[PDB]
RNA sequence: UCAGGGUUCGAUUCCGGAGAGGGAGCCUGAGAAACGGCUACCACAUCCAAGGAAGGCAGCAGGCGCGCAAAUUACCCACUCCCGACCCGGGGAGGUAGUGACGAAAAAUAACAAUACAGGACUCUUUCGAGGCCCUGUAAUUGGAAUGAGUCCACUUUAAAUCCUUUAACGAGGAUCCAUUGGAGGGCAAGUCUGGUCGCAGCAGCCGCGGUAAUUCCAGCUCCAAUAGCGUAUAUUAAAGUU
């Protein structure tokens, strides 16, 4: 194939149980690659898994050809849990999103701000 | 309020003083048709980094010889013209540079090299297939006619690897036409 | 002379109206600097000491 | 024929230009603010009006004509002032009591040409120009 | 902006100061003479069952008014940081997108052959004339090739999206996938063309044009200058050795 990893300015992080590193993607005539498909090439060229491997950046130059992109691989699952922003864990879905306006929780906090001892149906009843 | 962001920015040319002025007007011309450029502004920046090239030069060669700054900034000035292309390392000092013209910048660029090093048909055609993306320097495929060619990527400008000419695809006209054999010529 | 002496728009309502007669495009951009130097420099076919002017009609 | 040269002159030199700037006309009616109270402007560049009634105002001798001017009040001063308008048979697009924005006439305070004593020129009418109601590029609103 | 000396500007993102309709008084606190705190007078303005109560956008959007003169009642704490009892909450601070010809950078609207005419160095012929290589237009077609502006699947982008970049599929024959704005007496680049008007209508920064034969008005044609921009009004700087 084409397509082609090369990694850069590597380092192994023991104060965030990770290793992260620059990735190259030499992939001339095609569009982009899928981040999924990419997750999966460094997982063989680690020898770990494509559940413990986080991949963003990935910005394509002028003219085709490469792609630079940062990447980041966790030791256990749970650590990569613990330790990555919680939307970058929603891309894969590890996590979920919930209440569904700005203005709905800043309307509702301030009609609250005006009864006493128990805020009531304005949550209980909306 | 605050906010992130650069406001610095500069202009790059300086208008004729004297408008309508045929000296002017004939000359300008001349270096239009005899590298083919767009307007008058086209000329314009080239005056202008030569105007300002010569200022250093001059408030320099007003030092006294071996200042500091006189001897650093001077070994640093020849040396980004030298690799450009449009100084003799057999000169290699200040008072050569104030004999340079406006047409060793106009020189360099890339749309002369093209036509000069042999890739097209004239000048005008140069600057079509540079705007076309047709041509590459080193490993990387460029589309600006403006570009100015430094000495050692001189022998590097070569047709582009994903393009008709040379190791490519054929176009979407040359392509229309062989199915028009097989489209048009054929059941059609 | 006939109505106002001071009529205004006279001129410009009693003047005969003729259309735009052309069809060709006009160039533009690079390639109509790329004419002006042709005509101005390439070719310029030899002339008497009384020299000529571009829109010259009389 | 004399001006002080020596080394410790510069009150004199100072106080004295100081002075000698103010018979200079065009630096003296920047600074002494009496034209700028004056301006029927308001120191502005354009100013509205509401079409008083129009008229012809003979032009100065030897060349002759009649050159058809709106005579105008100016919205935010109330104060009258006269204005051209500037080309072949616009004075039929100015109906009368309607809005107009004049503009300066070109040489900063005084009449331009043969017209005499006419500083201001139109160039909208009702929020349409002058230039495209008579190159046809639009039509009145009404 | 500027030879050298200077002239004019600085409400405006950094630093200092001052003020929350005008003046005044104070509580609490390490810190306030605080107004997203309280009390009173002045000016405004809202609700009423006429007893009473309530108010301060020179924060972010938005509206009236004023004027020659200035954008959406959108999205989000992911980035930079701050606050808190705090690894977890909050932030119109701040980030993102919308409107945007204030302004700055890069840059398309045609490239190339054949053929026909046109013109020059060269060859030959006493010339005429012919051969001819180098260019320009200009025609008829063509001739085929090239590519984005667009339409549009996916990836990428990001908090989630948009844009740009990366890519499949469509997409050029010129009568459109159409370049404009101001001029053509002088200053000042460009017509002593043609038709119209007749000291009228009008032009003209200045000198000056128009009175039946207009290089200056109105229009066609042609030509000029800058060009994705150009004209006008105004303040100001150089020209001004006219401070
Ligand atoms: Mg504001
Ligand atoms: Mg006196
Ligand atoms: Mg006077
Ligand atoms: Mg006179
Ligand atoms: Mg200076
Ligand atoms: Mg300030
Ligand atoms: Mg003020
Ligand atoms: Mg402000
Ligand atoms: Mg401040
Ligand atoms: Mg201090
Ligand atoms: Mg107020
Ligand atoms: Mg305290
Ligand atoms: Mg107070
Ligand atoms: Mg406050
Ligand atoms: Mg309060
Ligand atoms: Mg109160
Ligand atoms: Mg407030
Ligand atoms: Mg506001
Ligand atoms: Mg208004
Ligand atoms: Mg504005
Ligand atoms: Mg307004
Ligand atoms: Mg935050
Ligand atoms: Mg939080
Ligand atoms: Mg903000
Ligand atoms: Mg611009
Ligand atoms: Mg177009
Ligand atoms: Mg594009
Ligand atoms: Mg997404
Ligand atoms: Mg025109
Ligand atoms: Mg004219
Ligand atoms: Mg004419
Ligand atoms: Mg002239
Ligand atoms: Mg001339
Ligand atoms: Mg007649
Ligand atoms: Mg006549
Ligand atoms: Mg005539
Ligand atoms: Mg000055
Ligand atoms: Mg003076």
């Amino acid at each position: 194939d084409t397509v082609t990893i090369r990694t850069r300015k590597f380092m192994t992080n023991r104060l965030l149980q990770r290793k992260q590193m620059v990735i190259d993607v030499l992939h001339p005539g095609k569009a982009t690659v899928p981040k999924t498909e990419i997750q999966e090439k460094l997982a063989k060229m680690y020898k770990t898994t494509p559940d413990v491997i986080f991949v963003f950046g990935f910005r394509t130059h002028f003219g085709g050809g490469k792609t630079t992109g940062f990447g980041m691989i966790y030791d256990s699952l749970d650590y990569a849990k613990k330790n990555e922003p919680k939307h970058r864990l929603a891309r894969h879905g590890l996590y979920e999103k919930k209440k569904t306006s700005r203005k709905q929780r800043k309307e509702r906090k301030n009609r609250m701000k005006k009864v006493r001892g128990t805020a009531k149906a304005n949550v209980g009843a909306g | 309020m605050p906010v992130a962001r650069s406001w610095v920015c500069r202009k790059t040319y300086v208008t004729p003083r004297r408008p309508f002025e045929k000296s002017r007007l004939d000359q300008e011309l001349k270096l239009i048709g005899e590298y083919g450029l767009r307007n008058k502004r086209e000329v314009w920046r080239v005056k202008f980094t030569l105007a300002k090239i010569r200022k250093a030069a001059r408030e320099l060669l007003t030092l006294d010889e071996k200042d500091p700054r006189r001897l650093f900034e001077g070994n640093a000035l020849l040396r980004r013209l030298v690799r450009i292309g449009v100084l003799d390392e057999g000169k290699m000092k200040l008072d050569y540079i104030l004999g340079l013209k406006i047409e060793d910048f106009l020189e360099r660029r890339l749309q002369t090299q093209v036509f000069k090093l042999g890739l097209a048909k004239s000048i005008h055609h140069a600057r079509v297939l540079i705007r076309q993306r047709h041509i590459r320097v080193r490993k990387q495929v460029v589309n600006i006619p403006s570009f100015i060619v430094r000495l050692d990527s001189q022998k590097h400008i070569d047709f582009s690897l994903r393009s008709p000419y040379g190791g490519g695809r054929p176009g979407r006209v040359k392509r229309k036409n062989a199915k028009k054999g097989q489209g048009g010529a054929g059941a059609g | 002379v006939h109505g106002s002496l001071a009529r205004v728009g006279k001129v410009r309502g009693q003047t005969l109206k003729v259309a735009k007669q052309e069809k060709k495009k006009k160039r533009t951009g690079r390639a109509k600097r790329r004419m002006q130097y042709n005509r101005r420099f390439v070719n310029v076919v030899p002339t008497f000491g009384k020299k000529k002017g571009p829109n010259a009609n009389s | 024929m004399g001006k002080c040269r020596g080394l410790r002159t510069a009150r004199k030199l100072r106080s004295h230009r100081r002075d000698q700037k103010w018979h200079d006309k065009q630096y003296k009616k920047a600074h002494l603010g009496t034209a700028l109270k004056a301006n029927p402007f308001g120191g502005a560049s354009h100013a509205k009006g509401i079409v008083l009634e129009k008229v012809g105002v003979e032009a100065k001798q030897p060349n002759s004509a009649i050159r058809k001017c709106v005579r105008v009040q100016l919205i935010k001063n109330g104060k009258k002032i006269t204005a051209f308008v500037p080309n072949d048979g616009c004075l039929n697009f100015i109906e009368e009591n309607d809005e107009v924005l004049v503009a300066g006439f070109g040489r900063k305070g005084h009449a331009v040409g043969d017209i005499p004593g006419v500083r201001f020129k139109v160039v909208k009418v009702a929020n349409v120009s002058l230039l495209a109601l008579y190159k046809g590029k639009k039509e009145r609103p009404r």
